[PDB]
């Protein structure tokens, strides 16, 4: 359902673009618009993003700590 | 160029609509979730020295 | 001893069987739940914002009707057309 | 079937059948133990802030006239009782409240901080309580002076 | 290790993190690798029983 | 016709605007090699806030730019 | 060994939850675990007080 | 073949392995990576430009041209600044 | 009925932490007093009670303009606040709110020349919150727009592959320019949200009940 | 041995409530209470009247990619005020 | 028209305003980097009280914009 | 007319004074922010009296828009 | 016609915004010269600093000279 409707979406904002006064303007706007997504898909350091994004949230930031061996030995 | 639009309040509206979902999916979906992710990892920071220190007062194991 | 019936349902171990599944927030349950336990007396100020919004521009748009109205009796009085030709 | 799944009741729910317990007598050991491990241990700490003092007074004298003394649930149940939940009771609503917990507290010998919050509810408005009031309010107020080791002051706008 | 136990995790199968590994972003000390085979060591509890 | 001619007219001084705009921006870039030269360890930093400022006035930049579209084009 | 269950079932669910969380711990294991816990943050998650 | 599993590898190989900066050798000639990223966008919008106007050409602009003209058009609907005139031009042209 | 299972760790879980973590620091909670401690808590608690949900409702608008706004950088979309009545609407909707909740701690009706200027400059608010962000959506668009037009009118008249070097030019400022709309858009929602929290937090003063009795020494 | 099977057996998933969303969207895009952007309601009479060719107003259906702009698909009615 | 006409010449001349606004909005962010460079230990605070001038300079642009409405569209 | 067309002229040539007008306040806010890195313990403080001066210097804002609401619908 | 003489005039009036691009790009290489004087050991960045202002700051000036063409040519 996704996919189908943005394929859906992309097909119905093409024609809409299509039939526009300055339509071709708008398919190069198109362009325009992937080669930065192109252009992002190469430049930004996923994995650097990724561990900066755990670090945002103080859950992930550090270990959990909380229970130690020694408070907790069974004899 | 398009400035003023056919419906003033529909778009208003859509903007309430629109904003009034992102804060009940806030408010239900994602805050419940960021909270429990989140205070699991506070409360057990905030609590691991009273916590091991009344632990190792009822352990009777030394 | 201590056995299980003492920790029956407060502490349980990693599950062995199955994963369970997932326990809802009270808000996730129930849409009522919410709406009168956080959503009117936490947000009925943007409750009430939005729908400051959606009334001025209501009558923003009454303003507006009004004005393309009076222009429109105004070409008919004159005995004008009330709008010029379309490009096809 | 409080006693078998307390650790799933919420401190709303118990304040709500407790009054009813306490309504008519009715109460056990086991149920007692139940419900003031579920309070305890089971809710939030801050769930007697929700409450409402009527209710916290309540389960107070609930527990006092069954005799059944626990030292944490006295500690949750008294940190319910501030200026803040006593300011939303209506005054004949109030002094019930006060007067009901500080007799709770007197009983169990439990003089906790938050008790400046309900004899200075008292102590505030001391035309509406009468003079036998004003005198176990006293009597609470000197007990209380010294189990925690100063002076009671009413304190003003500053 | 943690970087070990991040690699197997579900979003290192993500298809921008598939050639990424999590110990190029915090390499793992000495002790936490030496732990590690210290619990490899120990996760036969008939050597754990032997051992202590 | 006089009305696209004063279309021309009004978009000259539209775009009059790109002046201090432009006189702001070279403000805001100098000040910003004055930061980096008494502080070079946060430079970086620096050089990030100067890159939000810029975003920020040529926001005002865009702003005479729509105004003149809206004279020649609309 | 006559509170040995309690000592090891919270050694157990402690050792389990710290090492796979942040990493792969659903939120089912989690609060099938740790009820109460997750009981008292929604609480204060239903009671506006999620910022406390 | 599943339908979307092997578009997956086959996308993830193009995306990863396969780099038309080393293929082609293209150190030699650009000083770095991100050199030939910035080269590849603005050529991915000149390719798109030129293949977007390369797929209808006889048409008349909706954008305003600097003063010039296509070809050898000159004086047709393609070089006509009156839009109703050149949608009559092009049915006269649209005649042959 | 059945809520869905979530990863803890998951990076829109982490990202959206530090959001609202970000937004719920704009207007922090008053220092006491007296040393917080169960005396002071329920204090504490009517204190959170008492202030509005800042937090929650900076999060929600950034979260639903930077999604707006980046809908107009992706291909065959457009901004939904390049509209004018939806970001205006937006920013109509937070003085609103604003000025609601006000009117909420005054007791809701309304408040020489001094009246009228600061009355003026208050109310400017509705419209400049929304407008700042409306007419930032409709900026870098329309410019593309333009410039898109004389690249296309290059290499429409020059050739179709021919003179390269001037079509590169103008492709290389388009590539900038819709870079810098990149940059516009996230930060055009930061710094509407960033509004949201002080324009809100204005109004966001109660006073602290306390305790009207001590036991002191 | 990791819970990473466990999240791959999970589908793609909508958010939770994006059904409302849609469904608040649609409906105040299909509720407007007003005609529809070029149309006009008229008498049945006249609906009836008039041809399918002579209703569609060449404004409506502008061409796809149209070699002059302002070519439309329709030519309207021939018979002109 | 003559009045459609000078609505353009109007307009422009108002948007000219945007220059001293966008003038005084570098001018800030110059002293936002000089004044981080200076003490970076309130760096991030220095940032929002930028900010909160940025936001009420730009207040005298939607000012001048205002009046560009209501010349070309009142 | 000829002289509704001169109200947009006039109009606009009356909003031409919110260039100055902004470029003071931008002025006066990147002095606050200076004051604020050169001083942090009064900051708060200086935050007050920037409000007071965006006030002042805001009233000659009004004052050339009452002049345009005196040109065009007065 | 009076549309190609007001193309010329607006054109004129168009081009005025270099003066405020290079006063501004004056500044910030005044700027540059006394950061490179404070401390040059850092100076071969501050140059690039300098370059990166320059940049942008001439957009502007080619944002002007886009406005030009607009009346000139289009
Ligand atoms: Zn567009």
């Amino acid at each position: 359902i996704a996919l189908f409707g943005a394929l859906s979406w992309i097909l119905y904002r093409a024609d809409g673009q299509s039939k526009a006064h300055e339509w071709i303007v708008d398919l190069n706007l198109n362009v325009l618009q992937a080669a930065w997504l192109i252009s992002f898909s190469s430049l930004i350091p996923f994995r650097a993003v990724y561990f900066a994004f755990r670090g945002m949230a103080p859950a992930t930031a550090s270990t959990l700590n909380g229970l130690k061996t020694f408070s907790s030995i069974s004899l | 160029m398009k400035l003023l639009p056919e419906s003033l309040q529909q778009e208003a509206a859509t903007a309430a609509v629109v904003a009034s979902w992102v804060l009940w999916h806030l408010d239900t979906q994602l805050l419940p979730t960021i909270m429990r992710e989140h205070k699991l990892h506070a409360c057990w920071a905030a609590a691991a020295k009273r916590y091991n220190e009344k632990l190792f007062k009822l352990n009777p194991s030394y | 001893v201590l056995g299980e019936v003492y920790l029956k349902d407060i502490l349980r171990t990693p599950p062995t069987g199955a994963i369970p599944a997932n326990v809802p927030h009270p808000f996730q349950t129930s849409f009522y739940t919410y709406a009168t336990k956080k959503l009117i007396p936490r947000h009925w100020y943007l409750l009430g914002g939005f729908t400051f919004t959606i009334t001025l521009y209501g009558i923003l748009d009454g303003l507006r009707d009004s004005g393309k109205k009076k222009a429109y009796d105004e070409a008919i009085h004159a005995g004008k057309t009330p709008y010029t030709a379309g490009g096809h | 079937n409080v006693s078998a799944n307390f650790t799933k009741f919420e401190t709303e729910q118990l304040l709500q059948i407790v009054a009813t317990f306490d309504a008519f007598n009715h109460s056990s050991v086991a149920f007692l133990d139940d419900v003031a491990d579920s309070i305890t241990y089971c809710n939030h700490y801050l769930a007697p802030v929700r409450a409402g003092a009527d209710e916290l007074a309540t389960l107070l004298t609930y527990y006092a006239k069954n005799g059944h003394e626990r030292a944490d649930l006295l500690a949750t149940v008294a940190r319910g009782f501030s200026e803040v939940s006593l300011g939303k009771l209506s005054a004949a609503q109030r002094k019930d409240t006060v007067l009901s917990a500080l007799k709770a507290f007197q009983t169990f010998g439990f003089y906790p901080e938050s008790i400046e919050a309900v004899i200075g509810a008292a102590l505030v408005s001391p035309a509406e309580y009468s003079a036998e009031e004003l005198k176990e309010v006293e009597a609470v107020k000197v007990a209380a002076e010294n189990a925690l080791g100063g002076e009671f002051v009413l304190i003003q706008e500053g | 290790t943690f970087a070990q136990r991040l690699n197997s995790s579900p979003a290192f199968s993500s298809f921008l993190l598939k050639r990424e590994k999590a110990e190029s972003e915090v390499p793992p000390s000495e002790l936490e690798l030496e732990a590690a085979q210290k619990a490899a060591e120990l996760e036969d509890p008939e050597v754990a029983l032997r051992t202590l | 016709s006089v009305l696209a001619a004063s279309k021309m007219v009004g978009a000259g001084c539209a775009t009059i605007a790109l002046a201090g705009v432009g006189a702001g921006l070279g403000v805001m870039f100098g000040s910003l090699i004055n930061g980096a030269a008494r502080n070079p360890n946060i430079a970086k930093q620096l050089v990030g806030y100067a890159l939000l400022g810029f975003a920020l006035t040529e926001s005002i930049a865009l702003f005479s730019l729509l105004v003149v579209f809206l004279i020649l084009f609309a | 060994e006559e509170e040995e269950l309690w000592l090891l079932t919270l050694t157990q669910q402690f050792k389990h939850i710290q090492k796979h969380f942040g990493i792969d711990l659903p939120h089912s294991v989690v609060a099938h675990m740790d009820p109460l816990l997750i009981k008292k943050i929604d609480w204060e998650t239903t009671n506006a007080l999620e910022d406390f | 073949m599943a339908v979307t599993s092997f578009l997956g590898k086959a996308f993830e190989k193009y995306f990863y392995d396969f780099s038309a900066y080393e293929q082609f050798g293209l150190n030699r000639f650009l000083s770095s990576k991100g050199q030939y990223v910035a080269l590849r966008h603005v050529g991915f919008v000149m390719v798109g430009v030129n293949v977007l106007l390369a797929a209808n050409f006889p048409f008349n602009p909706p954008f305003p041209t600097i003063g010039m003209c296509p070809a050898g058009w000159e004086g047709t609907w393609v070089c006509q600044a009156d839009k109703a005139k050149a949608l009559e031009m092009y049915k006269e042209w649209k005649k042959s | 009925s059945s809520v869905r299972d979530v990863k803890t760790g998951s990076l829109p879980t982490n990202f959206l932490t530090g959001v609202y973590r970000f937004w719920r620091s704009q207007n922090p909670a008053e220092k006491p007093h007296d040393p917080v401690n169960d005396r002071l808590l329920p204090a504490v608690v009517d204190a959170s009670d008492k202030r509005a949900s800042i937090g929650t409702w900076a999060t929600t608008f950034f979260c639903t303009i930077i999604s707006c706004n980046l809908l107009g950088l992706m291909p065959f979309n457009e901004a939904p606040t390049s509209g004018l009545g939806f970001a205006t609407g937006l920013g109509v909707s937070v003085w609103a709110t604003a000025t609601i909740l006000g009117l909420s701690k005054t007791g809701f009706k309304f408040p020489f020349i001094f009246v009228p200027l600061e009355t003026i400059s208050y109310t400017f608010r509705a419209v400049s919150l929304g407008v700042r962000l409306w007419v930032n959506m409709l900026a870098g668009h329309t410019l593309l727009h333009i410039l898109t037009g004389m690249a296309l009118a290059l290499p429409f008249s020059l050739g179709f592959f021919s003179m390269v070097p001037a079509t590169f030019g103008v492709c290389c400022l388009l590539s900038a320019l819709v870079g810098l709309e990149y940059l516009v858009a996230v930060l055009q929602s930061g710094v509407f949200s960033i509004l949201s929290t002080v324009y809100v937090g204005e109004f966001n003063h109660d006073k602290f009940i306390g305790p009207a009795a001590k036991i002191v020494k | 041995m990791s819970y990473s099977a466990y999240f791959a057996k999970a589908g793609f998933q909508f958010p939770a409530g994006l059904s409302a969303l849609v469904a608040g969207i649609v409906a105040l895009n299909v509720c407007t209470g007003r005609p529809t952007k070029g149309t006009k309601e008229i008498s049945n009479a006249e609906y009836n009247a008039t041809p399918i060719g002579y209703l569609q107003s060449p404004d409506q259906h502008p061409t796809a990619f149209p070699k002059v702009p302002g070519m439309k698909d329709v030519h309207g009615s021939p018979h002109h005020h």
